[PDB]
Formats: structure tokens, C-alpha cells, sequence
């Protein structure tokens, strides 16, 4: 029964993400380039095209 | 029947199908062999290189298979040996006579 | 797949911006790939046919065996005749087809079998021939198998 | 044609890789026939305990 | 056939002819040349073997313009060539942004390739007795 | 009939040498290539 995982919409974890770039770096610095804690992969794989 | 401690051994040398390294120089004393007067940049940008690499490393992986042992490579679905052997209780004993 | 991204060989497969020659020159190296793929493929489909080529019960008709390849993207383009890949039985037939000399290996894993237990068919070879023609060669493997399925009770109950 | 380019450093490139990865395949041909043995020896020894 | 230390190899886009059965090769600067375009198009994880192979300038993607990024690109690019390219003496890098709204940042290195073999070359007349490290 | 003895006891299809599981050499791997080009 515990194997089964929990799957989520990504809009949590990047205000997540927005908090700790703004303490690092400032408001001015963009969110891209950092990584997600408690990710184990997206749910789909999307290519270059 | 207790458990035991679990370890890796540390000479990783077989000159073998299972040796990386092994298969890796061979590979390029035959390419020397067969066509140097053509082919002599051994370097590691080389995409000739890099696809003898892929191919050593496939290679290991097929022999690590059939190492397997026979209990499970010829195993059915179902479990038994049906197909397989016959068994003492039926190939050993004899008609009375 | 184990080859980098700028091989363009990959599943996420090359940028646009990189024009279609490059494009193509992929398509290229995955037909070339092939030729080593298609090979290590065979040695892995023969390991799963261990329990049916040393089987009591019954035996397969091929010696030899191979496998469709599918995680590869483009397959579908990359064959002639996409028919194959879905049976690799076909695919057998079209890509080793004669090289398996079926009656002679089929002959000797049977001999091999009928030895564990003792046994021996030698006579077969020119008795069936004052019944039998050509077709000899079908019949006599069909009784080896009976042979070996019925021989519980055969070397039993004398 | 083998034993003619057999150590003459004559061949395209596109075939060196291609008999060099045949001749590196030997060695598991050397492992995998050696199953019909295991196979035996299996039978006789862990099945009828002889 | 002075310049035979360079070497001669498969290029890197491979191409394969149907004129005559044979795949493209490429010899000395020509050979240099796509050596680096490998090079600076992978990552340093990703060759099997070779788990340290390739350069980390991904890492200043999403990053504003300035003297510390500037120092930082040179020493990641001056040390991929010494680990991975033994024909070649980096001359000069030249960074700069052209354009005010556009996300881009223009890197220009030069070059000079090496006339003596170096140590660390794998070209198969010479590195027998020629290659120490 | 002189019955049997020592030296007429060898089965010479028991040995699994006998057997040889996969038989290709480089030749036939070369006449696969070129069928499949």
C-alpha cells in the first residue's frame, strides 16, 4: 500500500522556490536554474520540438 | 542460518567478459591491427571512441545475465519443474520383481 | 541511449534552430547503430529460449532467434517493411532464415537428451527408410520426442 | 577476405569497428555454450542428490 | 606528412556517403576544430567511463553581466582545454553582451595549435614511445 | 555375440561438448550484414 505516491500541480512548490531566491539573491534575481526538493521526476517528458 | 555481513571485494580484475577495462584495450589493439593506415586519432573526442565504449559496457552486460543461475533461467511462471526434470520419486524406484 | 544529446539520438531528440542537415545526419547514425543492436538483441532472445530447446514436453522448431527493437523512436520509418516488427517469429524467418539448419541441430539436442537416460535412436536413421522417402527426416523427430515424454513408465514397467 | 586484411592496417573505418566488435563477441560465445554443462550437472547433483 | 601527430579521425556529425561506402573523416585543424565543438556541447556527467568529461557553462544560464561571472567563465573554459584538448595554446577570451533586451551573451576564443607533440596526445605512431602522461 | 567390456563403455553423445549451443563465426555474421543492408 505505501508504494503508491502522491502527484501534484507545480504552482506550490515554485512559491516555494520564489521565497528562497529572494532571501539569496533579491527580488530582481530570476527563478530559473533551481532546483525542487521532494521531486522524484515530472510527470510527463517533454522534448526540444 | 543467520545473516552474515555483506561486503565487495576490492581486485576488480577478471580479463574477461565482465572486465571493463580488459575488453576496452582490446578492442583498440584490434582497430591498430586492422586500420591504422586510416583511423590513428585515439583520443577520447573521437565519436569512433566513444562508440567502442558504449559497446564494452553493453557487452558486460550480457555476460552478467548469463551467469544466472540455472534455478531461475529455467524457472516457470508457476514454479515446478514440470517441463524440466523428472523427479526421484518418480525416476528412482522400480516396479516390484 | 547511451550516447550524449548532441548526437541527436536521444529520445528528447535536436533543437530546430540546428537546421534540417543535422537532422538528417542523425537519422543516418540510427540506421548505422542498428547493425550492432539487431545482433545483441538475438543473444538476449536466445537465453529465453533455454527452457524450450532442452524441454521433455515438447521442443521448438528454430534453433536460432531474434527480437523486434521498439524503444527506438523512428523504427517505423527506419524499416522497409514495418510488417516485421510486429512478430518476431516473421522476423526470424526474414532475418536468419536459411542459416538455421534446423533438421541437423534439432537431430542433436534430441541425441543429447535420449543419452541422459541411456538410450539410442541410431537405428532410426535407415530403418524408416524402407517406409518413409524425404519425409523421414519430420517422423523420426516426432517419435524422439514421444520417447522422452512417455519414458516414465517405459523404463519402469518392463 | 579476412585472412587477407588480417593485420594489414587496410580497412575503411566503418568496417574495423564493425569486425572488431565481432571478434570482442567471441568471448561470449565461450561463456554461453557452457550452459548445456551447468545444465547436467545441476540435474544430477541438486535435483536427484547423486 | 610533417603534420601526421595531429592525427586523422570520424567527424563528428557523422556522414555517410553512398558513392562510395565510407563514413567522413577529418585531419589536423579541421580535426581540432570539431574537437572542440564536442567538447563545449557536453556535460561532465554524461560519457559512461568518463564520469569527469565536458564543462559546466549552463551553470550561469538565468544570471546578470558582470566582472565576477566574466573571471569565472575564463577559468571554467582554460580548464576544460588543459584536461581535454592537448594540441592547442588558448590565446585570448573576449566576453561581451550585444544586446540591451536579448538574453545573449557572446563568448570569442582564439586560439594557436602546437607545432611539438604533447604528452598527453593518443595518436597512434607516437604516444608508444612519445606518451608519458 | 561377445557381450561387452572395459573399452566399449563410452556413450560419445553424452559429454555435453556435444552440444554446441551457438555456432556462428565471423563469416556468417558478416553474410547477416549483408542481407539486412
Amino acid at each position: 500500500i505505501n508504494s503508491h505516491k502522491v502527484t501534484l500541480p507545480p504552482s506550490s512548490s515554485m512559491a516555494g522556490a520564489y521565497a528562497r531566491v529572494d532571501n539569496d539573491r533579491g527580488v530582481w534575481k530570476s527563478p530559473a536554474n533551481i532546483g525542487l526538493n521532494y521531486v522524484s521526476k515530472p510527470s510527463v517528458t517533454v522534448s526540444h520540438e | 542460518t543467520l545473516n552474515k555481513h555483506i561486503s565487495i571485494p576490492k581486485d576488480m580484475s577478471s580479463k574477461d567478459d565482465l572486465d571493463f577495462h580488459f575488453l576496452r584495450e582490446e578492442g583498440i589493439r584490434y582497430i591498430k591491427e586492422l586500420g591504422s593506415n586510416f583511423w590513428t586519432d585515439y583520443n577520447t573526442h573521437d565519436p569512433g571512441i566513444t562508440m567502442l565504449e558504449v559497446l564494452c559496457y553493453a557487452i558486460s552486460d550480457l555476460g552478467n545475465r548469463i551467469n544466472i543461475p540455472i534455478e531461475d533461467l529455467i524457472a516457470n511462471e508457476e514454479g515446478g519443474v514440470k517441463g524440466q526434470f523428472y523427479k526421484v520419486q518418480e525416476i528412482l524406484p522400480s516396479a516390484p520383481t | 541511449h547511451e550516447f550524449p544529446e548532441t548526437y541527436g539520438i536521444s529520445d528528447i531528440g535536436l533543437p530546430p534552430k540546428l537546421g534540417v542537415k543535422r537532422a538528417v545526419l542523425a537519422r543516418q547514425l540510427k540506421g548505422y547503430l542498428l547493425f550492432f543492436d539487431q545482433i545483441l538483441a538475438s543473444y538476449f532472445e536466445h537465453l529465453s529460449k533455454i527452457k524450450s530447446l532442452l524441454s521433455l514436453d515438447q521442443g521448438p522448431s528454430f534453433t536460432y532467434f531474434t527480437q523486434a527493437i521498439k524503444d527506438i523512436k523512428d523504427v517505423e520509418e527506419l524499416f522497409k517493411d514495418p510488417t516485421l516488427l510486429e512478430n518476431d517469429e516473421e522476423l526470424t524467418k526474414s532475418l536468419i532464415g536459411k542459416l538455421d539448419d534446423t533438421i541437423e541441430r534439432r537431430n542433436q539436442l534430441m541425441d543429447h537428451l535420449i543419452a541422459r537416460f541411456a538410450e539410442n535412436f541410431s537405428s532410426y536413421a535407415f530403418l524408416m527408410k524402407f517406409l518413409y522417402g524425404e519425409s523421414t527426416d519430420e517422423i523420426v523427430l516426432q517419435d524422439k520426442q514421444s520417447f522422452l515424454r512417455e519414458y516414465k513408465e517405459i523404463s519402469r514397467e518392463r | 577476405f579476412l585472412a587477407a586484411y588480417d593485420q594489414s592496417g587496410k580497412l575503411t573505418p566503418h568496417l574495423t569497428l564493425f569486425v572488431s566488435f565481432l571478434k570482442l563477441l567471441e568471448t561470449s560465445k565461450k561463456r554461453f555454450n557452457q550452459l548445456t554443462k551447468r545444465h547436467l550437472d545441476f540435474y544430477y547433483q541438486e535435483i536427484l542428490h547423486l | 606528412k610533417s603534420k601526421d601527430f595531429l592525427g586523422t579521425g570520424w567527424g563528428f556529425p557523422p556522414e555517410f556517403e553512398t558513392s562510395i561506402g565510407q563514413v567522413k573523416t577529418t585531419s589536423g585543424v579541421e580535426d581540432i576544430q570539431k574537437s572542440l565543438e564536442i567538447l563545449f556541447s557536453t556535460k561532465i556527467g554524461e560519457r559512461i567511463m568518463q564520469p569527469t568529461y565536458g564543462c559546466n557553462l549552463d551553470e550561469l544560464l538565468f544570471s546578470p553581466i558582470n566582472r565576477t561571472l566574466k573571471t569565472y567563465v575564463i577559468e571554467l573554459i582554460k580548464n576544460a582545454i588543459l584536461y581535454h584538448e592537448p594540441r592547442i595554446d588558448p590565446e585570448k577570451i573576449d566576453i561581451t553582451q550585444g544586446n540591451e533586451i536579448e538574453g545573449e551573451l557572446l563568448i570569442h576564443l582564439q586560439y594557436i595549435v602546437r607545432a611539438t607533440n604533447s604528452r598527453k596526445n593518443m595518436v597512434y605512431p607516437f604516444y608508444l614511445e612519445e606518451g608519458t602522461n | 555375440r561377445d557381450g561387452t567390456g572395459r573399452r566399449d563403455l563410452l556413450d560419445p553423445k553424452l559429454a555435453p561438448e556435444s552440444v554446441q549451443l551457438q555456432d556462428f563465426e565471423l563469416s556468417d555474421w558478416l553474410i547477416f550484414a549483408l542481407n539486412f543492408a
